[PDB]
């Protein structure tokens, strides 16, 4: 049926997907024993767990995710956890050295040597499944480990697997604020893979996360596991109709299809709703034609970017909670009048309905309360592409005179790729501008 | 007009602009260093602005600059310390017209904002030529690098 | 597993490593007899990065001392931990060196190589991976100089692919030791700019003035700056004993560190130096953190780092506050102080926090950057040795070992270069 396998490369993907199963394990019920001793009070669990779960015989569940890095240290701190009952040692898989924000290294002299090993497991993976629609990689662009093993694992699943759909989640470098220098270095080379070899990819960062945590749920010292926590609740939202059902199912091919406009652009803008504290849920009424309205704001955005600079091709609109539609219809009359909103003279209208009869939950010492109903949308706009244009101009900046290059030359790569991936990248962005402009 | 001055009182009017020049420049000099730390190098122009910095200086005030392709520095009519803001500290210039008193925008490494208007039409196309030179290729400094270091 | 073969050479070489070895027993929680006293968690597991699994549970320390006075292993031996560590490591002849290199390096290098070679490649095959060798030494004499350019040369030779760091002491025209020591140093940088990954820089005057200017300290003595350089070695190996949540490694830094092989110098340094009398009157914060690791006083470097420009910044943290203000910070100070730095290059300052905080402070930091000012030493080097060369005096000494004059005439050669990069990369200009 609708089953999927995730993918977690690097120490990003691997907590990401520790997030998501922790939230699918409270929000299921799933104890982290991985059996039901709830044999006194029953608190749910009497649902469809086969989507993400695996059922023994003996009533066990079994996660169905793969743990990649090259790096041990992330594999025993996950480990030495108090979920390391639930899933299984033989899913993470440790290594002796690692790229740590390094390509050339973890994609010819690293990570070419753990190859049968993960495609072996993937397989056993996908036998086990008997129905699949796509898979949920999850890595980073700053990451060596998250970038080269990436890369060389994706082109080699999307030469096995044609008619498999191949998602992307990452970390984008923020242009104002950075972890490392050598982040544009492992984005130029993996932003190629991951247009010329995959279907869709999704793009954000931590600094709009840090301004609407600051801004909303008004805290002084933010922390990773909120920025998980938003995560793994986008995940949730997007694969709402798979778990549960509705009055309208959108599953992932009844989105990625109309999501993808043209086989060059795949990068929607996904924007979540309501991301409050519990004070911010307790003193404010809330409907559905104030928050669709706020989902386009540019505060609200994980990506940094005026929507006004460009204009709308293609959107795809989720719902999770009790949606009326009366409230959706509403919305969607408002929002086709306002001259705010600009969009391209050709597309009238475009956007998808789907009602979740299952509100969202909450997490005992999150900072997420309790909401009736949840909201998230995926739009394609131009305006985004002045992030590639950023991403293009350091690159050039930091190419001109070859600065930390010659520990790539010396691992064994050919400098011509540099100049390949600017003229794609360039390309790219002559393709969206030719697409922005209208008649 | 230039009939009305020949016929009128051009030569007079031109002995008491001798007379005038002559007032001013037997006053003061502080501004005589300024002029030659400016004056004709690698230093591209060499004149004469009211400023607005950060909205810390709102209100214009005449003060002395100057333009190199690699840095931009400035003096308050006399100031001591050669002032420093260079255009490898600045990321933007733009032009600006603060209530016809035209203007040269620029923001810098630092959060800053410096708005330098030099006085009339012409000699603002003049000092505005230097800049559109000057810091815009310190933007095409990025496309005009790549040849002069290995 | 990955562990770390730590080495020795020189007298106070000798006694850093000890004063190293006794400060991370106490902090790992290691009694003087061998057994282990600890009462934490990751004091067990990455143990055995510097130790060695043996029966009982008695750890036992993985450093090889290498010397030529036979007066030292006994002073070593005689301390409170001196009787933890392997007698065999200690490998010394029976002539001292005489604060000669050439001769140390000849005579004293020949019979004596051959030992110091079996144990470490013993040691070497006793473990299953390796990633680097930790070598402690000073300039300023030809016991640590003298040997320990050769130790490097040899390991290099045989091991490439493994990690170069050191931490040998400068000299200081102002703190001098040794009448020869501008040629001992003149020969020791050819090898250190040659057969080296990478090297700090260790003062003692800048260290005992920042003792005397902000510590207070009634008697400092050699002992002080032993614990000093122990904690900054402590500090700077926090991110491969002491895995958080963005750990960090040598190799790492030093491909990040190091623009270009010839220039592998670097500039440490530590937070939280305060007198005793302060200590319970400090607000423990990012910003006060951030002003003692930018500015100079704070610095054990005996020139100015405000003479040049920042090439490469490495601020490493070891404790538990966050994530945010740090990069703030070192926005605003690229922000604000940009004629300090390389303009050119955006961004040099490298984010590094240790979520485990150190036995006995909580709050500590430490600071690897490679900064501008190391050519005042290099030139005034150059001069007192171009100077010393001259009339070829302090020489005969040398020519009776029989090593030539062409050695210093290269030496002087590879000097000069290096400065003249040094100083024509200094003013690292956007365009013409």
């Amino acid at each position: 049926m609708r089953e999927c396998i995730s993918i977690h490369v690097g120490q990003a993907g691997v907590q990401i997907g520790n997030a998501c199963w922790e939230l699918y394990c409270l929000e299921h019920g799933i104890q982290p024993d991985g059996q039901m001793p709830s044999d006194k009070t029953i608190g749910g669990g009497d649902d469809s767990f086969n989507t993400f779960f695996s059922e023994t015989g003996a009533g066990k569940h079994v996660p169905r995710a793969v743990f990649v890095d090259l790096e041990p240290t992330v594999v025993d701190e996950v480990r030495t956890g108090t979920y390391r009952q639930l899933f299984h040692p033989e899913q993470l898989i440790t290594g002796k050295e690692d790229a740590a924000n390094n390509y050339a290294r973890g994609h010819y002299t690293i990570g070419k040597e753990i190859v049968d090993l993960v495609l072996d497991r993937i397989r056993k993976l996908a036998d086990l499944c008997t129905g699949l629609q796509g898979f949920l990689i999850f890595h980073s662009f700053g990451g060596g480990t998250g970038s080269g093993f990436a890369s060389l694992l994706m082109e080699r699943l999307s030469v096995d697997y044609g008619k498999k759909s191949k998602l992307e989640f990452a970390i984008y470098p923020a242009p104002q604020v950075s972890t490392a220098v050598v982040e544009p270095y492992n984005s130029i080379l993996t932003t190629h893979t991951t247009l010329e070899h995959s279907d869709c990819a999704f793009m954000v960062d931590n600094e709009a996360i840090y301004d609407i945590c600051r801004r909303n749920l008004d805290i002084e010292r933010p922390t990773y596991t909120n920025l998980n926590r938003l995560i793994g609740q986008i995940v949730s939202s997007i694969t709402a109709s798979l778990r549960f059902d509705g009055a309208l199912n959108v599953d992932l091919t009844e989105f990625q299809t109309n999501l993808v406009p043209y086989p060059r652009i795949h990068f929607p803008l996904a924007t979540y709703a309501p991301v409050i504290s519990a004070e911010k849920a307790y003193h404010e009424q809330l409907s559905v034609a104030e928050i669709t309205n706020a989902c386009f704001e540019p505060a609200n955005q994980m990506v940094k970017c005026d929507p006004r600079h460009g204009k709308y091709m293609a959107c795809c609109m989720l719902y999770r909670g009790d949606v009326v539609p009366k409230d959706v219809n509403a919305a969607i009359a408002t929002i086709k009048t306002k001259r705010t909103i600009q969009f391209v003279d050709w597309c009238p209208t475009g956007f998808k309905v789907g009602i979740n009869y299952q509100p969202p939950t909450v997490v005992p010492g999150g900072d997420l309360a309790k909401v009736q109903r949840a909201v998230c949308m995926l739009s394609n706009t131009t305006a985004i592409a002045e992030a590639w244009a950023r991403l293009d101009h350091k690159f050039d900046l930091m190419y001109a005179k070859r600065a930390f290059v010659h520990w790539y030359v010396g691992e064994g790569m050919e400098e011509g790729e540099f100049s390949e991936a600017r003229e794609d990248l360039a390309a790219l962005e002559k393709d969206y501008e030719e697409v922005g402009v209208d008649s | 007009w230039q009939q009305e001055v020949v016929e009128t009182i051009y030569d007079a009017v031109n002995a008491d602009t001798d007379k005038i020049e002559a007032r001013r420049k037997a006053k003061n000099k502080q501004l005589g260093q300024e002029e030659d730390y400016a004056m004709g190098k690698d230093c591209i122009m060499h004149g004469y602005m009211l400023k607005l910095g950060n909205p810390f200086l709102t209100q214009w005030q005449r003060r002395y600059f100057y333009l190199f392709p690699n840095r931009l520095e400035w003096r308050g009519e006399g100031e001591s310390r050669q002032s420093l803001l260079t255009m490898e500290q600045i990321m933007s210039v733009e032009e600006t017209q603060i209530k016809d008193r035209k203007c040269i925008l620029l923001r810098i490494k630092g959060g800053k904002q410096f708005v330098l208007q030099c006085e009339s039409d012409p000699e603002f196309a003049q000092w505005l030529k230097e800049l559109t030179c000057t810091f815009n290729e310190a933007q095409r400094l990025l496309r005009r690098a790549p040849k002069f270091l290995n | 597993m990955r562990e770390i073969v730590h080495l020795q050479a020189g007298q106070c070489g000798n006694q850093i490593g000890a004063k190293f070895w006794e400060v991370i027993s106490d902090e790992h929680g290691i009694d003087p007899t061998g057994t282990y006293h600890g009462d934490s968690d990751l004091q067990l597991e990455r143990i055995n990065v510097y130790y060695n699994e043996a029966t009982g549970g008695k750890y036992v320390p993985r450093a090889v001392l290498v010397d030529l006075e036979p007066g030292t292993m006994d002073s070593v031996r005689s301390g409170p931990f001196g009787q933890i560590f392997r007698p065999d490591n200690f490998v010394f002849g029976q002539s001292g060196a005489g604060n000669n290199w050439a001769k140390g390096h000849y005579t004293e290098g020949a019979e004596l190589v051959d030992s110091v070679l079996d144990v470490v490649r013993k040691e070497a095959e006793s473990c299953d991976c390796l990633q680097g060798f930790q070598l402690t030494h000073s300039l300023g004499g030809g016991t640590g100089s003298g040997m320990g350019t050769l130790l490097i040369s040899k390991i290099r030779e045989e091991y490439p692919d493994r990690i170069m760091n050191t931490f040998s002491v400068v000299p200081s025209p102002k703190v001098s030791d040794t009448v020869v020591e501008p040629y001992n140093a003149t020969l020791s940088v050819h090898q250190l700019v040659e057969n080296t990954d990478e090297t700090y820089c260790i003062d003692n005057e800048a260290l005992y003035d920042i003792c005397f200017r902000t510590l207070k300290l009634t008697t400092p003595t050699y002992g002080d700056l032993n614990h000093l350089v122990s904690a900054t070695m402590s500090g700077v190996t926090t991110c491969l004993r002491f895995p958080g949540q963005l750990n960090a490694d040598l190799r790492k830094l030093a491909v990040n560190m190091v623009p270009f092989p010839r220039l592998h110098f670097f500039m440490p340094g530590f937070a939280p130096l305060t007198s005793r009398g302060s200590q319970q009157y400090r607000a423990l914060t990012v910003p006060e953190l951030t002003q003692q690791m930018f500015d100079a006083k704070n610095m054990m470097a005996a020139c100015d780092p405000r003479h040049g420009r920042y090439l490469t910044v490495a601020a490493v943290f070891r404790g538990r506050m966050s994530m945010k203000e740090v990069d703030e910070q070192m926005l605003n100070v690229q922000n604000k102080n940009s004629s300090y730095f390389v303009e050119w290059i955006p961004n040099n300052v490298k984010t590094a926090v240790c979520d485990i905080p150190p036995r006995g402070l909580k709050m500590s930091a430490t600071f690897i950057g490679n900064s501008t000012a190391i050519q005042e030493l290099f030139k005034r080097i150059s001069e007192q040795f171009t100077a010393m060369f001259r009339r070829k005096a302090f020489l005969h000494w040398y020519t009776g070992e029989g090593m030539d004059e062409m050695e210093f005439t290269e030496a002087e050669s590879n000097m000069n270069d290096l400065v003249s990069e040094y100083q024509q990369y200094q003013d690292a200009t956007a365009e013409e």
